[PDB]
């Protein structure tokens, strides 16, 4: 079961908080 | 010997007793002495309850219960625990869960007396699926951590999330694999997810070939400790790596379309006799990979 | 002018000549002295040696040892992987590589056993299935046994004993030392006197002779003095036998004929001390109170002049030359001294040019062994209870980089190995095949050239608790483990670690090591290989023109160097051997490994065609001729692969 | 176990 | 869509196809029927190779493939169908036959019977296509060995379900003794001593 | 060359492999000789080699074809060829195993690097099994059991930890490999490991 969702992710190249 | 008689007389009193609180305290003490093979030989059913109740909160005790079953040749029952343990909420590293599922896949591959053929494959299929996913997740984490493009602050946030239980392919694809433009691992996810889409599969193959050609041409331009390979060689490596790992599924490895692409790349990027390459290296690649001759000639036609 | 694979073959030929010009022992141990050491912690990634495994003495002999009444002894047969223990008139062999070994016993002996040795058999005496002869000396007899150490089938050599009906009376002189030659000659000596005896043995029964005899090669007259032996030492390459006495007298005998033995030199401690005095540097570590506790012959293939090394109990290594007046030698002279290192073993790491001639770090040295091309083991008995092991090797890297010839010194890499306390070292023996990079002194000691042809030297260290295995670590082993320490570490931490290697081994040698590790050579392993690859790229340098003419990058030289070393055994070798229609020179299994190695190299080049500078197509003349030279090397590889693939097809 | 000592006949030729 | 997902909906849909296959311009209809019968033949062998569902559902698949290999395939059109039909069987290999061999002499009474009769159609249609790969696979899986061993005490086993089961058992052995290669594997099983302990004669 | 293949071709089509091999070998067609020799060996790999058996009569011809193919430097494609010399090694592994030479037989299987013995090699060994000739995967069941029974015997005779670790390795490998009689085999393998502890 795979579902691509380019819309809302988490910037892999920016730190958190 | 009468020495051996007094031994058997002693261990019959112990193994036959109906006091199971004594058995538990006895099994707890056998471990503290490292008498592992002793616990396994016991045929009492109080040992199964002890090991089962301890496997639930101790990984290294669930280990013995799995060893207990496998010396007795109850192979399914072991894979049943190894799989149910990899899916657990217990603090187990991902690389251990890869071992568990890899042992579970083996223990569930052979017949075991009493258990059906369907329930045997029902467990082998489940374990094999997870192992394929866990291998992606492991190879993904390994590459993300070593990725200079990623901040050292995020890498720690990733490693905690990935280095443990096995996540969904959706999580692995979106928040990680696709963003980093890991095209090769994106294909493995499509295969492991039975992803039906001929175009995106082919679009990803094109990006994987180009990004591979670039990494190899930059290297050849730099030479970089040893003489790097010509571009098509590194491109050929990245297909073989998928081909063995995909097991040549028709969906993510469609010779109907991919072979023209590789043959096109061999022309548009001039990987031919000009650089000392075998001009028929695209054909040599697919044939040796296990593609039927009758199909390759059907495509070149 | 010249085609690609022909130009590359020229570089290979020149490269071969470079490796075979590695300095000989005589030229970096010239008359004078040295104290040059770089010490390394045992646990360091730079350690020249390390312990690899230990095999406990089986319990069934511990029982027999305590059942001993008067005499017990332990010993090693490292060349077949067996150990032995004698208890009074009984003998027990066992394979120490095996986990639950069977005891091979021989209890026919009537009197206490005093020495046992494993020797080559005399040709044309026994059936071909007999690999060795077991000599067992008691207080009454010297007994010979047949031995077959044939390799059934997995670990060590399965071992069977055969009686021979060959025994000689022991005579009046104790036997504690038994040595054998290539051709099966058996020499004896002991602690009663300095005499050397030889055992003859024959196939036939003759009426006037016997199958088995013993003669005394020394013959003394009256007027004797108390003196006995400490060890016997054979050097087959010069047909010499050396004895060492308790007074530290070194005697040299020449095997001029097949059954003759002749004393040709006798050098007492006084002569060594006079020689040592005429040296520019005298020292308190060598006086008339000092004892020589061991010798180690140096074969003619390693050095012409330096024949022998002698170890003092203060840790000094004396290198003695010997010359003919014209062949046997007639004179022996102390030429060169290697003085002890200063660093003593520590638990906690410690903060690290004149000749150091006063160190006591090796005082007292109880036992000592030297193996080609200079591996030194010293058993230092600082305390009466535990031995410390000092182990050093020539700093091969610095030795071959050093320029000019007059700057050559005996540079060494050393370390201390502690085997856990309470056990005494008894013997140290070579388990792998004898080292040799060439067939003459020049090129002989080049460890770098053979790190992919030869197994690294392994050594069995026998104590009273077990056998410890010590392994020589190669350049690629050190480079790989060092990189392993750079995985989690920084970016400019790699550059730092690499420069250490460059300042010692040189840029080309360093990059060649990175290439090798990138190709799977070396002792997560993927991170290490990727790190090696990175070093090969970022530090490989670049082509430039000199003062038309171009100087290729170190990356190119490294590649030519690595490729050459993979094919060095077969390059100049004949493909076949003919007696009337038969054989292949290089074995079938070795050609496969050579091929697999070369194909690994080729693969690495293609898999990084893009990022290796010079592989992809291209101030200009430099980069262009760089591109041409790399192309030539790659065409040679596939040619090498084809060629081997062809020879394998022939004998198929 | 005392090691079995095979005979001289096999050992030495011919 | 439910070939190997659940074993409850296929049962109701597996038996309806069974009876339908037995209760059976004309050229156009004949092509559509034979086309689906070929596609329906694939999903059956696919489930048998994975050992899906209960022995009851696994038994219905044997009857469908039985009549298909006995009536449909059994003249250029016949050669093409027979050739392509054998390809599907060879695709799975020992994985498929292993499941069928285990069903025989099992706990269920109808599954072992259908499985035994199914092997007869496979070897029969294979010879029509001097050797055969189907019979060879049975020897590697130790099927012929255990099969000859069961011949002992046949008097105890022999309308009744046990009687019809033995009929298919002995009937299969008779087919292997017709090909030249069968005598080699069959003779090595020592069947002469197996039929003597039973005392049937 | 053609008729010897014609005659060899029909005899091959009539399941007369032992003859088709001799005939193909007469025309020095190693591609077919080794192919057929792979089929004749795989069934007999774990069997007991006894005087005049079908194992001896096939092993001894295979070795007479190994020498003449090495002394003359002949070889088929590496797939057919690799499997052929691999089976010959395994045939030696069981001939040593059935003779009680446990130590010697253990050493052979270790060289082949076919069954992992240290956990680190499991990943690569498992991938190799995927592309190894089915004439090899067939006999994987008997190889694991013999190797286990080998460690099993050596245990009853630190070393204990080492055997225990290797015992585990075999199980996890077998767990991740789908192969012949994986049910009975995976169970027996686990039982033999329990008795060790």
């Amino acid at each position: 079961k795979l579902v691509i969702n380019k819309d809302m992710r988490t910037d892999l190249f920016s730190p958190p908080n | 010997t009468l020495a051996a008689t007094k031994r058997m007389e002693a261990y019959n009193v112990v193994n036959d007793s109906s006091d199971e609180v004594f058995h538990f305290d006895l099994y707890e003490w056998y471990i503290e002495k490292g008498w592992t093979d002793r616990i396994l030989s016991i045929d009492s059913p109080h040992v199964i309850t002890y090991l089962q109740r301890l496997a639930e909160t101790d990984f290294r005790h669930a280990e013995l219960l799995c060893r207990f079953y496998t010396t007795r040749s109850r192979f399914f029952e072991a894979a049943q625990v190894q799989t149910n343990l990899a899916k657990s909420d217990l603090n187990i590293s991902l690389k251990d869960r890869i071992i568990l599922l890899s042992r579970a896949k083996g223990n569930a591959s052979v017949n075991t007396i009493g258990i059906s053929r369907q329930q045997q494959q029902q467990l082998n299929h489940e374990a094999s699926e997870l192992l394929e996913i866990a291998h992606i997740q492991d190879d993904l984490l390994e590459r993300l951590v070593a990725d200079p493009r990623i901040p050292e602050e995020r890498k720690a946030e990733i490693e905690e999330f990935l280095d443990g239980p096995i996540r969904t392919l959706t999580d692995l694809f979106n928040d990680y694999a696709d963003q980093a433009n890991y095209y090769d691992l994106c294909l493995l996810i499509f295969h492991a997810a039975d992803f039906h889409n001929p175009r995106t599969i082919l679009d990803t193959w094109n990006n994987l070939i180009n990004q591979s050609h670039f990494e190899a041409e930059q290297r050849r331009e730099y030479w970089p400790i040893a003489e790097p390979p010509l571009p098509y060689v590194y491109v050929s490596q990245q297909i073989q790596l998928i081909a063995h790992r995909t097991s040549l599924d028709s969906l993510i490895f469609p010779v109907n379309s991919l072979l023209p692409v590789v043959c096109a790349y061999a022309i548009n990027n001039g990987q031919d006799a000009s650089i000392g390459a075998d001009p028929c290296w695209p054909i040599q690649l697919f044939l040796n990979l296990g593609v039927p001759h009758a199909l390759v000639v059907q495509v070149l036609e | 002018d010249l085609p690609p694979v022909a130009k590359a073959a020229q570089v290979v030929n020149q490269t071969l000549q470079l490796d075979d010009s590695y300095p000989d022992l005589d030229s970096y141990c010239r008359p004078g002295a040295s104290s040059d050491y770089e010490m390394q912690s045992s646990d360091s990634s730079w350690a020249p040696f390390h312990v690899v495994r230990h095999h406990n003495i089986p319990d069934k002999v511990f029982e027999h040892l305590n059942a001993g009444e008067v005499f017990t002894k332990l010993g090693l047969f490292a060349e077949i992987g067996y150990a032995w223990a004698s208890i009074d008139s009984s003998l027990f062999l066992w394979d120490y590589t095996h986990p639950n070994p069977e005891l091979i016993g021989y209890e026919e002996a009537t009197h206490t056993i005093t020495a046992v040795a494993l020797v080559p058999p005399k040709p044309g005496v026994f059936v071909k299935t007999i690999t060795h002869v077991l000599v067992v000396a008691t207080t009454s007899e010297i007994i010979l046994l047949g031995v077959s150490a044939t390799p059934t089938p997995s670990g060590s050599k399965s071992l069977t004993l055969y009686s021979t009906r060959m025994s000689v009376h022991r005579g009046g002189s104790d036997v504690s030392f038994i040595v054998g030659t290539k051709d099966g000659r058996i020499f004896l000596g002991g602690e009663s006197d300095t005499d050397i005896h030889e055992i003859f043995y024959q196939q036939e029964e003759r009426w006037f002779s016997s199958r088995c005899g013993k003669i005394n090669h020394s013959h003394p007259f009256g007027s004797r003095q108390q003196e006995w032996l400490r060890g016997l030492y054979v050097d087959d390459t010069r047909n010499l036998l050396y004895s060492l006495s308790n007074r530290s007298t070194i005697r040299t005998y020449h095997m001029e004929g097949p059954e003759k033995l002749t004393k040709v030199i006798e050098k007492d401690k006084t002569s060594c001390l006079r020689d040592f005095a005429h040296m520019a540097d005298s020292s308190p570590l060598f006086t008339d109170k000092t004892n020589i506790v061991a010798l180690s012959p140096i074969p003619a293939t390693e050095a012409s002049k330096l024949h022998l090394m002698a170890l003092t109990d203060t840790g000094c290594r004396l290198f003695l030359s010997a010359t003919s007046s014209a062949l046997a030698p007639q004179s022996m002279q102390l030429q060169f001294v290697k003085f002890p290192p200063r660093e003593s073993p520590t638990r906690i790491r410690t903060l690290n040019s004149q000749l150091d001639k006063t160190s006591r770090a090796l005082d007292p040295s109880a036992l000592g062994f030297r193996f080609s091309p200079g591996y030194f083991f010293d058993v230092v008995r600082k305390h009466p209870n535990q031995d410390m092991l000092f182990v050093s090797a020539p700093d091969t890297g610095r030795i071959k980089v050093t320029q000019p010839a007059s700057a050559l010194k005996y540079f060494e890499q050393g370390t201390w190995i502690e085997l856990e306390n309470g056990n005494r070292t008894i013997e140290i023996g070579l388990t792998t095949a004898p080292f040799a990079a060439a067939k003459q002194p020049l090129g002989f000691g080049n460890e770098l050239a053979v790190q992919f042809d030869q197994v690294p030297g392994e050594f069995a260290v026998l104590t009273n608790t077990g056998v410890h295995i010590v392994r020589r670590r190669r350049l690629v082993d050190i480079f790989a483990k060092a990189l392993g320490n750079c995985v989690s570490a920084s970016d400019d931490a790699l550059e730092r670690e690499v420069r250490k290697f460059i300042n010692q081994y040189g840029r080309v040698e360093t990059i060649a090591a990175a290439l090798a590790v990138a190709c799977g050579q070396g002792s997560m392993d993927r991170n290490t290989e990727n790190l090696a690859r990175a070093a090969f790229i970022e530090y490989g340098g670049q082509p430039r023109l000199a003062a038309e003419s171009v100087r290729l990058s170190s990356r190119h030289d490294a590649l030519a160097l690595y490729l050459t070393r993979l094919v060095r055994t077969l390059w100049k070798a004949k493909v076949v051997q003919v007696g009337s229609g038969s054989d292949i020179s290089s074995t079938i299994p070795t050609l496969v490994t050579i091929q697999e190695n070369v194909e690994r190299l080729r693969n690495f080049l293609e898999a990084n065609k893009s990022t290796i500078q010079g592989l992809a197509p291209p101030e200009d003349i430099a980069n262009q001729k760089e591109h041409q030279a790399l192309h030539a090397l790659q065409k040679l590889m596939e040619s090498i692969s084809e060629g081997i693939s062809f020879v394998l097809m022939l004998f198929d | 176990r005392k090691a079995k000592l095979l005979p001289m006949e096999e050992a030495l030729l011919p | 869509a439910f070939s190997s997902l659940k074993s409850d909906e296929a049962f109701e849909l597996a038996r309806v196809a069974k009876v339908l296959l037995w209760k059976l311009e004309q050229f156009t209809v004949g092509n559509l029927i034979g086309d689906k019968l070929f596609q329906l033949f694939q999903l059956c062998l696919s489930a048998i190779s994975q050992c899906s569902g209960t022995p009851e559902l696994r038994s219905l698949y044997y009857s469908i493939c039985y009549r298909y290999l006995t009536a449909v395939v059994d003249t250029r059109s016949v050669t093409n169908a027979r050739a392509r039909t054998l390809k599907a069987i060879t695709l799975y290999g020992d994985r498929l036959l292993n499941v069928i061999c285990d069903d025989a002499y099992g706990s269920d009474t109808t599954c072992q019977t259908a499985a035994m009769i199914l092997l007869n159609a496979l070897v029969h249609t294979s010879r029509a296509s001097v050797d055969c790969p189907i019979i060879d696979a049975l020897n590697r899986l130790n099927f012929i060995g255990v099969l000859v061993d069961s011949l002992k005490e046949i008097l105890n086993e022999w309308a009744s379900p046990s009687q019809q089961y033995t009929s298919a058992k002995l009937a299969l052995l008779l087919q292997l003794c017709q090909t030249r290669q069968g005598a080699k594997y069959v003779l090595q099983a020592n069947l002469f001593r197996a039929l003597e302990q039973s005392g049937v004669f | 060359k053609p008729i010897i293949n014609k005659v060899a071709s029909v005899a091959e089509n009539k399941g007369l492999f032992e003859e088709a091999a001799k005939l193909y070998d007469l025309a020095k067609n190693a591609d077919k000789v080794l192919e057929l020799m792979n089929k004749l060996l795989s069934p007999v790999v774990p069997q007991i080699s006894a005087p005049q058996s079908n194992k001896e009569r096939l092993k001894n011809m295979a070795l007479s074809i190994a020498e003449r193919y090495r002394a003359q430097g002949i070889s088929a494609n590496k797939f057919v060829d690799s499997t052929f010399y691999l089976l010959l090694d395994l045939i030696t592994f069981f001939d040593e195993y059935h003779s009680g030479h446990i130590d010697r037989a253990f050493d052979i299987i270790e060289r082949l690097k076919l069954v992992p013995l240290n956990q680190e090699s499991v990943e690569e060994r498992v991938a190799a099994f995927r592309n190894f000739s089915d004439e090899i995967r067939h006999n994987l069941s008997e190889v694991l059991l013999a190797t286990m029974n080998i460690l099993f015997t050596q245990f009853k005779r630190d070393r204990d930890s080492q055997l225990r670790s290797q015992a585990r390795t075999l199980i996890t490998f077998a767990g991740m490999i789908p192969y012949r009689t994986s049910g009975d085999t995976n169970a027996r393998l686990v039982q033999m490991e329990v008795l060790m502890n």
